[PDB]
């Protein structure tokens, strides 16, 4: 999770997310650029006394306004689609986990085996226990095995919402009638959260997602417990 | 078997026909398999796959209308 | 660009009361609504 | 010279430091001295005196470049005025605060926050970069 | 003749008149909307009430803001003044269909706060996505008024659309090439291209939501063999579009202004700026899925989408160096107009870099639906659109109304509007970096420090839109008459005076071959 | 039928200062009554219909 | 196989006012881009009106984006103020 | 002739600085705003199970 | 090249009879440029303001010299120093001499 | 020509309207209806309709358009 | 003046016409949600009025007044090229939402196009006398339009005549076709598609069969000249519109969608 | 007497000098930020999972009381 | 119809308290109606 006055992304916990983490660094580092680039010329054209007002010639200035703003889009391009690309790489999961949005609570089906599914609600405020965060402690959380490849299928059984998990780089949205796919793989175990992420109603700031990831072998005993 | 795995058929983010074809998939091959006395073991890979991917109340609301006779697929 | 003088000059005490009733004329309706929020 | 809205559509005059010699005189009507003076202008201007030379100047031309050019004070009263308005703007958020806003959520009391800071050390939030690499777990204080 | 003159108008200077006076008061609407906003957001907790009440107000704050604010302003405002001066033409091509463009608005915002008043309101977000707009999860009358609201807009602006381009086209004097005419004039036309190309795929897309909830058809409903993504790829075709129509007419501005107040008888490199111009609107039709990059698309098509949505920075680009080129060598008069110039130009850039960030689909998956889109569409918006709408205005007004404004009245604006936004919406990218969602009435703890500075800003820029209402009425109080206008002979709207006779170019200009 | 244009042109060209919407005589002020009544009349109900809209 | 009226016969007002003029080989209602003469003191552009003034723009070099516009009034020719091109009002 | 600003700019611009800064720090601190920091540096950690 | 258009300019004011507003028009058009004006060239049009008894126009063309070089100020007084025998055989005083720098 | 776009509209257009019309005249005649399946994707029925009894198309048929219970 | 345009009187049906936007939008929510179809009325009959008086003063302007000269034909041809393309864009939304639906049929559907219980209608039976009454009618208005060109009165009117007379059987055919269809609007995505995107191309063809009855009345009245006609020729414009969106209908949703 | 100073150019002459110092201080910056923020990040990532132990840091997490499934 | 400053618009400028009140009227009640908005939508 977010903690206070932050300026950037949550630290990764998926390898994708850190992938994200170097891809934003260069990219910010170009938009810095070309930010301070812009303010700095306009400075300049605006601090002298010297005038040209006569009409001045464009196409050669025109060559360099074009192929240098070319290059640096391909310079962002090539990395971004890179990680699109792998992002979609054949992995070979373990594990399928289903999530269904609600009005406003998850609901989670892991059906590889065993019909185990519970709802996921929020925490109220005035029943969280002390030390535990606002908006985003839920009573049943999602628990999964670290270190291993998860398929998530997202859907929902009324209004769009969507499931997201910044620190893992995950946002994929829930529409009824669509099975949706990412892949979730946790370099570590924890806590990860994240909250609804398509306008849903009167309680959408209020339906967030908690992963509780363990070892396998602690996964397979709760899940045991949870039939 | 852990989970269903990788089908090229269905390479994209949207698996909902994935889901579709392994229910119709098990339920071709349970009814061809319970005509003739056959056995329906042989129909388990898909049962096994469907019930990986599918939402339980797709699956549900699937088995609620071969019931009523309004099933819209062809099994 | 240049222009005439005012023909109806507004003195430093008219502005003051013209931007008073301006600044008024948002913040009291406003003002009233949200001191009774709790009351709505 | 009076400029009058009727005039629109003739050529005006302008100072700018751009447009040196404007489309007409600062000054198209002259008295019986000036029109004298226009005269002795068509003689060796060695013998204008200084005031006539100054005089012939302000017949063509308003303000001079030093004059059109000169800077202004203006930048005070707009940063000031900017300031008192920006001042103006907290009064607006002290009555808010004041009038509008109830109290905060209880997880914000000095406790729940040493508590949950606690708890985000014990789950490692950020502990990369961001929140518990700032911790030192050997020595349980901020590095 | 108050009725015949105001209510009856077959003149563009009136009409542009009453768009200004009909985009002012919209403005208020929407700075309310605005302020509402920030007041829920700028302490943690529940102020007003649960995300129904606070989305109501989220929505209304675009709808008001886009359809009634910018968009009338720009083109019913400073087109029907400016267009027909700058090519000498005598009025638009339908005189009588422009009135109707305008009288269409009044009734078109009274169906908007009507979808307010009735039931819940339409607390759906400005795009309007079922099926939380449709009849199970909005039932009754909200969404109905709401889509009749756009189908109102909508046929305002595409009759509109029609008469900018015949106008354009058809009415220049005949000696007068496309390529002789103004920047702003392109600008208009291309825009309205833009309309009449998307508006009606919107008005497709929204009369379909209308059948959904009212006529039992399924075109987003599952249930019938229908998908609620068609209704996202119908409004984004839209709403792609929409936002360049947004943002030309503004860079047409930019380009007038900045040349006026660098002293130069042209911009620096028009074809150029023609050229980039289309280019943009052009491409501007093919990125739309650039707002769906989480939906559950193919990646072939995620990869193509990032790519042409990049591919915009290059024309856009051009325009950007060519402004800064018609600074270059100035005879620089600061004036408020240009101040508001001067910040378009490197505020849009900002923004537009961040929708650049954006554009990346991999990155865009942890940015969607957080404030990061929020501090982008903002920066180019609030400080993009609405810097050139301030510096047109001020240019302007005294064109529209033979007076002048306070001119140390005027940058005292600027500098108030400045410091509000920026303290408004630079911390927002701070927020949507870290996770906060869009459309939340409340928000995790960590969260506070940047909501409460953010909501800070924005009562520094109630400060300024308060002021500017004052700034108005000391030029009307203290009626100070132009008298010189310099560079007349590159800006044609100034030469029949301040302000211009009701008829003009009765005679026209006289252009040779 | 035979053409009678000359004489519509004849009647809408009077130098008579009447706009073109009134032109035509008598029944064009009636019809533009008509009109306009049933406009602002229905403004007016619709905006009584949003009033009673607004509550429960 | 007749009974359609020509705009001979029918066209009225402005359109019939444009017809006639066209048919003479004259543009009172100024349909026509004029044709520029060498634009010398001797030889000026002839701009006519109904009033004491025009407004003219000078596209001062074929293909130049930039239109310089300026009032023209009755007496002495005038000068574009960019290219020195002589203009001299014909009322 | 002095204008506006030679008289009063100097006062303008003092009063309204002074005013903004005291304003703002008596908003910023006096009042019970919570800007709710980091706790880096800041805060002693507490058992809380 | 730079002597072909000093030779362009100080032909269009030498020309004898010059007008007035040949004359603006060279000055307007002329501060247009990246360019102090060469001496050679102000020498031409202050010899045209004397042939247009103009005094005033011939002050102020000094005026938009020192103008056109902008933070350069070693430019203004080379240029003054380079007219001074034109100034003194026309009676030209600088705008300094008038106190019009003020 | 206007003669030549007579002889298309005589020789060819009308002709073939003559035609379609035979072929359609030859092909009418009610076709069996098709047993009732309350199929959930047809019959919608998310708001009543704003005629008749709400639960009647515009056009509604009661030879071919059963209702979400069955024909009439 | 000495320009060639057209400087309207001042006008009450631009306000007239927006109230009547007013009055039909908040009719149809009234209809849809308050059980009353009066303000709808109201609307309609206040939008009828706002019509005829304005395309009736538009041609006084004209016909009675001499206000178009060739510089306002113009401006009226691209003002009626640019209103057919807004009208491509909107139908294109249509078939945008059919290819959509039908390209990808939902588990909902049966996974099928035409979904499962859809009996689709005989592409070769009304469908297509409904392709060769609109492929005449564009012959016919063909004929009509060089007749108007040639001086040809009889002619022309004969010919506007068939070609309205072929309109109104569509219309008629169209209406019996919804009548005998054993799907409805109801059907799912389609139904819903198929009344929609033909529902909006005939009010196109009963609006543009309302051009061609104002054509035939003007044109009995001896309004167009052989040289002047331009409501004839944007009506035709408009009709051979109806006749395109119909073909892309008939080829898309009908044939290749059955 | 005064030395002839440079007349034409001044402002392309002023242009070209700043341009080149704005390139300069670009590739400057792009030096720092690669040290101060990318390579930093890379680095910190790398030295976290050099030697990192998920099962000790479970272990940790664990006895903390902070899962509800150990 | 009057032209000039002061005559081509819709509303009267010949007295400016008026005109303070008028504009007073016009931009307040649309910066108000957001609010008495919400306040209607509360109290149901
Ligand atoms: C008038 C208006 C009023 C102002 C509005 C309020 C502004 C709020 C103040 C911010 C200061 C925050 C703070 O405490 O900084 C201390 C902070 C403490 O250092 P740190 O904990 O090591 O954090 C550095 C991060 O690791 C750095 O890495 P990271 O991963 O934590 O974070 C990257 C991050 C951080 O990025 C920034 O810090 C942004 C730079 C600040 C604005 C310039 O965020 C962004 O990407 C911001 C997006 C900006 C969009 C593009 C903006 C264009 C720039 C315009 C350039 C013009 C010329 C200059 O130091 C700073 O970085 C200073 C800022
Ligand atoms: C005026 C309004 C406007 C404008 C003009 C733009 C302009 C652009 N926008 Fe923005 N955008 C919005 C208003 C606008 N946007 C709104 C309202 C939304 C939210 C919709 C909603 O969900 O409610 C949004 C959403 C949004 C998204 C979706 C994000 C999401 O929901 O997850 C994306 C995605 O690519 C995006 C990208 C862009 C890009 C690349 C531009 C480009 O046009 C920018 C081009 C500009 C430049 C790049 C700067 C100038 C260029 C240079 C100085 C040259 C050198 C630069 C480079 C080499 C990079 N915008
Ligand atoms: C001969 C063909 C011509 C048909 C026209 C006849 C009557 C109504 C007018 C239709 C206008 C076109 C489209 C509107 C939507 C739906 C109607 C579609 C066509 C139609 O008539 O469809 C019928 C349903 O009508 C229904 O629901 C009735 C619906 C009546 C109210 C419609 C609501 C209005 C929609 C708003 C329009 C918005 C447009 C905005 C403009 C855009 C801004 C630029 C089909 O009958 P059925 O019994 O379901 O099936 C047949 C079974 N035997
Ligand atoms: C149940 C159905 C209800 C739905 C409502 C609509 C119903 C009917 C509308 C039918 C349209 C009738 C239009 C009549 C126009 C008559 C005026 C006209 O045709 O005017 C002409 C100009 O054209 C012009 O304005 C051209 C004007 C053309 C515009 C018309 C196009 C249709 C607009 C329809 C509204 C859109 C609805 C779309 C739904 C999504 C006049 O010039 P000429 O012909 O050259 O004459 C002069 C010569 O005589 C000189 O010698
Ligand atoms: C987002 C835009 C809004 C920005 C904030 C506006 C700042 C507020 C301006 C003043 O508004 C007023 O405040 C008074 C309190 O100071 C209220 O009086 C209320 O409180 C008084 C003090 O208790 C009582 O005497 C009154 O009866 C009572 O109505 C009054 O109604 C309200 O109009
Ligand atoms: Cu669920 Cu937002
Ligand atoms: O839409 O950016
Ligand atoms: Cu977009
Ligand atoms: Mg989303
Ligand atoms: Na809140
Ligand atoms: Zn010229």
């Amino acid at each position: 999770m977010a903690y206070p006055m932050q300026l950037g992304f949550q630290d990764a916990t998926s390898p994708i997310m850190e992938e994200l983490l170097h891809f934003h660094d260069h990219t910010l580092m170009i938009v810095f650029l070309i930010s301070s680039l812009v303010l700095y010329i306009i400075s300049l054209m605006l601090t002298t006394k010297l005038t040209h007002t006569s009409t001045m010639d464009a196409q050669e200035v025109e060559t360099i306004w074009t192929i240098l703003p070319a290059i640096i889009l391909i310079l962002i391009a090539l990395p971004s689609l890179r990680i699109l690309y792998m992002m979609d790489e054949i992995n070979n999961p373990s594990l399928t986990v289903k999530t269904m949005g609600h009005q406003w609570y998850w609901s989670y089906e892991y059906t590889d085996y065993e019909d185990l599914s519970f709802d996921s609600y929020m925490i109220p405020t005035s029943e969280l226990k002390p030390g535990e965060l606002r908006l985003l402690e839920v009573d049943n959380r999602v628990v999964l095995p670290m270190e291993m490849t998860i398929r998530m299928l997202v859907s929902s059984e009324d209004v769009l919402h969507s499931w997201a998990v910044p620190s893992l780089g995950l946002k994929t949205d829930a529409i009824p009638g669509r099975l949706n796919q990412t892949t979730l793989m946790s370099s570590r175990p924890g806590l990860y959260y994240g909250q609804c992420s398509e306008i849903c109603g009167s309680n959408h700031s209020f339906m967030p997602i908690v992963l509780e990831l363990v070892p396998l072998k602690y996964f397979e005993k709760w899940s045991a417990s949870m039939l | 078997y852990q989970t269903a795995p990788f089908d090229s058929r269905f390479p994209n983010q949207n698996q909902t026909r994935n889901c579709w074809q392994n229910y119709l998939d098990f339920h071709r091959c349970e009814k061809a398999m319970t005509a003739k006395g056959g056995d329906v073991s042989v129909c388990e890979w898909y049962r096994r796959v469907y019930k990986s991917l599918c939402p339980i109340s797709w699956v549900s609301t699937w088995d609620d209308r071969r019931a009523e006779g309004t099933f819209p697929g062809k099994i | 660009i240049t222009a005439k003088p005012a023909k109806t000059p507004t003195s430093p005490k008219e502005q003051a009361i013209g931007l008073s009733v301006t600044f008024l004329s948002f913040l009291l309706p406003a003002g009233w609504v949200l001191y009774h929020l709790d009351n709505y | 010279s009076v400029v009058k809205s009727e005039d629109y559509a003739l050529p005006s005059y302008v100072d700018r430091r751009d447009y040196p010699l404007p489309d007409v005189a600062h000054v198209k009507n002259l008295s019986a001295s000036q029109k004298a003076l226009k005269e002795k202008e068509k003689a060796s201007w060695s013998s204008l005196s200084i005031d006539e030379k100054v005089e012939l100047y302000r017949l063509k031309f308003k303000e001079s470049f030093a004059e059109m050019n000169r800077s202004t004070n203006e930048w005070k009263t707009v940063v000031g005025a900017a300031m008192f308005f920006i001042g103006f703007t907290a009064l607006l958020l002290i009555w808010e605060k004041h009038y509008v806003y109830g109290p905060i959520p209880h997880t914000f009391e000095e406790e729940w926050v040493a508590k949950q800071t606690k708890r985000m050390l014990d789950m490692k939030v950020a502990p990369i970069q961001g929140f518990s690499a700032k911790w030192d777990y050997d020595k349980n204080e901020w590095k | 003749m108050f009725i015949n003159r105001w209510l009856f108008s077959t003149n563009h200077k009136d009409i542009g008149t009453l768009y200004l006076l009909f985009g002012a008061w919209a403005g208020m609407v929407g700075t309310a909307l605005s302020l509402l906003i920030r007041a829920e957001l700028g302490q943690p907790g529940t102020l007003l009430g649960d995300d129904q009440i606070y989305n109501v107000v989220v929505t209304a704050h675009a709808f008001v803001m886009i359809f009634f604010m910018v968009m009338p302003i720009m083109i019913g405002g400073f087109g029907n003044w400016l267009v027909p001066l700058m090519i000498g033409a005598p009025d638009m091509a339908f005189p009588r269909m422009n009135n109707m463009s305008f009288w269409l608005l009044p009734p078109s915002f009274l169906l908007l706060l009507a979808s307010s008043m009735v039931e819940a309101g339409a607390g759906t977000g400005w795009t309007v996505y079922p099926p939380l707009a449709g009849n199970l999860a909005h039932a009754g009358a909200s969404v109905d008024l709401t889509i009749f609201s756009l189908h109102l807009a909508g046929v305002s602006s595409i009759l509109g659309a029609i008469n900018f381009i015949t106008t354009i086209i058809n009415m220049k004097p005949p000696a007068m090439s496309q390529y002789q005419t103004p920047l702003f004039v392109w600008s208009v036309m291309i825009t309205a291209v833009l309309l009449l190309l998307s508006l009606p795929v919107l008005a497709a897309g929204i009369t379909m939501l209308l059948t959904d909830r009212n006529l039992n058809t399924t075109f987003f409903d599952p249930a019938g063999g229908g998908d609620p993504i068609l209704y996202q790829h119908l409004f984004w075709f839209f709403g792609h579009p929409e936002v360049y129509i947004l943002i030309l007419p503004g860079f047409g501005m930019i380009s007038h202004i900045v040349t006026y107040y660098s002293g130069k008888k042209e911009p620096f490199g028009y074809m150029g700026m023609v050229w980039a111009m289309m280019s943009i609107g052009f491409l501007g039709f093919i990125v739309w899925a650039h707002h769906m990059f989480t939906v559950g698309m193919d990646v072939d098509t995620r990869a193509y989408f990032t790519s042409a949505t990049m591919i915009i920075a290059i024309p856009t680009g051009v325009k950007v160096f060519s402004w800064l080129a018609t600074l270059h060598g100035g005879n620089i008069k600061w004036s408020p107009a240009m101040m508001w110039a001067l910040g378009f130009i490197f505020l849009f850039t900002v923004g537009g870099l961040t929708g650049i960030v954006l554009a990346n689909s991999s990155l865009d998956i942890v940015l969607h639906d957080t404030y990061y889109v929020v501090a982008h569409f903002h920066y180019v918006l609030s400080m993009g659109a609405v810097f050139a709408i301030m510096g047109g205005f001020v240019h302007w007004f005294p064109l529209f109304s033979g007076y002048t404004l306070n001119d140390t009245w005027a940058k005292i604006h600027f500098a108030i509007m400045f410091v509000g936004v920026n303290m408004t919406f630079f911390p927002q990218h701070f927020l949507g970096l870290s996770g906060m969602p869009r459309r939340y009435s409340d928000y995790p703890d960590a969260y506070t420090m940047w909501n409460t500075i953010s909501s800070m800003g924005s009562f520094i820029s109630l400060t300024a839109v308060m002021l500017m209402v004052f700034i108005i009425w000391e030029a009307f109080a203290s009626k100070r008459e132009v008298l010189t206008v310099d560079l007349t002979t590159t800006n044609l709207e100034w030469l029949n005076g301040c302000p211009p006779p009701y008829h003009t170019f009765e005679e026209p200009t006289y252009v040779n071959l | 039928f035979e053409n009678r244009v000359a004489e519509k042109q004849k009647l809408f060209q009077e130098d008579n200062g009447l706009p073109v919407h009134l032109k035509g005589g008598a029944t064009d002020n009636i019809l533009y009554r008509v009109t306009m009544t049933l406009c602002l009349g229905g403004t007016l109900y619709s905006l009584y219909c949003l009033g009673w809209a607004s509550f429960p | 196989g007749g009974g359609v009226p020509t705009d001979e016969e029918q066209a009225t007002g402005l359109e019939r006012e444009v017809m006639l003029a066209a048919r003479k080989g004259q543009d009172p209602y100024n349909i026509l881009a004029p044709k520029a003469t060498s634009g010398t003191k001797e030889d000026p552009n002839l701009v006519p009106s109904i009033t004491n003034k025009r407004i003219v723009g000078c596209i001062c070099e074929e293909d130049n984006s930039t239109v310089i516009w300026f009032w023209l009034h009755k007496g002495e020719a005038q000068r574009c103020p960019s290219c020195g091109t002589h203009y001299k009002l014909v009322p | 002739a002095p204008d506006f600003h030679d008289k009063y700019g100097n006062a303008v611009l003092a009063s309204g600085a002074t005013f903004c800064v005291a304003v703002w720090v008596y908003m910023a601190t006096q009042i019970g705003i919570e800007w709710n920091p980091s706790p880096v540096g800041r805060v002693t950690p507490k058992e809380w199970r | 090249t730079d002597e072909e258009f000093d030779a362009r300019w100080v032909t269009y004011f030498n020309k004898p009879d010059i007008d007035a507003w040949e004359l603006r028009k060279g000055m307007n058009t002329l501060v247009g440029y990246d360019l102090v004006p060469e001496p050679k060239i102000i020498d031409a049009a202050l010899r045209a303001c004397r042939r247009l008894n103009d005094f005033a126009s011939a002050v102020r063309i000094l005026e938009v010299v020192k103008d056109k070089a902008g933070p350069h100020k070693e430019i203004y007084p080379y240029v003054i120093q380079e007219l001074r025998p034109t100034l003194n055989e026309l009676g030209i005083s600088t705008p300094e001499e008038l106190g019009l720098d003020k | 020509g206007a003669r030549t776009w007579r002889f298309l509209t005589f020789g060819l257009a009308l002709p073939s309207v003559a035609l379609c019309t035979l072929n359609s005249w030859l092909h009418s005649g009610h076709r069996e209806r098709p047993a009732f399946i309350p199929y959930h994707h047809l019959r919608i029925r998310t708001k009543p309709f704003s005629w008749g009894d709400g639960n009647h198309t515009f056009f509604h048929n009661p030879r071919v358009n059963p209702l979400p219970t069955g024909y009439e | 003046q000495t320009h060639a345009y057209h400087m309207v009187n001042p006008s009450p049906w631009p306000l007239t016409g927006a109230l009547s936007a007013l009055l039909m939008t908040s009719g149809l929510t009234m209809w849809f949600h308050f059980n009353s179809m009066t303000l709808l009325m109201i609307g309609l009959t206040t939008n009828m009025l706002t019509m005829y008086q304005w395309w009736r003063d538009v041609i006084r302007e004209s016909t009675f007044q001499g206000h178009h000269t060739p510089a306002v034909q113009k401006g009226l041809r691209y003002g009626m090229i640019l209103f057919i393309i807004s009208e491509v864009l909107f139908f294109t939304g249509f078939f945008w939402a059919f290819y959509h639906s039908s390209l990808a049929p939902t588990p909902e559907l049966g996974g099928c196009w035409p979904p499962t219980g859809i009996h689709p209608l005989n592409p070769l039976e009304v469908p297509l006398l409904n392709t060769s009454v609109l492929l005449a009618s564009g012959v016919s208005i063909t004929w009509a339009h060089h007749s108007l060109m040639e001086g040809d009165r009889k002619h022309m009117l004969q010919a506007l005549f068939i070609t309205i007379t072929l309109g109104v059987y569509f219309t008629l055919l169209q209406a019996s076709e919804y009548y005998e269809a054993p799907f409805t609007i109801s059907d799912g995505v389609y139904g819903s598609t198929f009344f929609v995107a033909t529902g909006f191309h005939g009010l196109h063809v009963i609006i543009g069969s309302t051009f061609l009855i104002v054509c035939f009345f003007r044109q009995l009245k001896f309004h167009f000249t052989s040289n002047h006609h331009f409501g004839f020729e944007a009506a035709a414009w408009y009709w051979h519109f109806v006749d395109v969106v119909w073909l892309f209908l008939y080829v898309s949703i009908y044939w290749w969608g059955s | 007497a005064l030395a002839k100073p440079q007349m034409r150019g001044l402002l392309a002459r002023r242009l070209r000098f700043h341009i080149v110092g704005a390139f300069m201080v670009s590739l400057g910056f792009a030096t720092f930020y690669k040290f101060a923020v990318a390579e930093k990040r890379k680095k910190a990532y790398a030295d976290f999972y050099r030697n990192y132990d998920s099962m000790k840091d479970f272990e940790e997490m664990r006895k903390a009381g902070i899962f509800q499934s150990a | 119809y009057e032209e000039g400053p002061g005559k081509n618009i819709p509303f009267s400028v010949e007295n400016k308290w008026r005109l303070l009140a008028m504009m007073t009227l016009f931009f307040g009640s649309g910066f108000a109606a957001p609010f008495f908005i919400v306040r209607h939508q509360l109290l149901k």
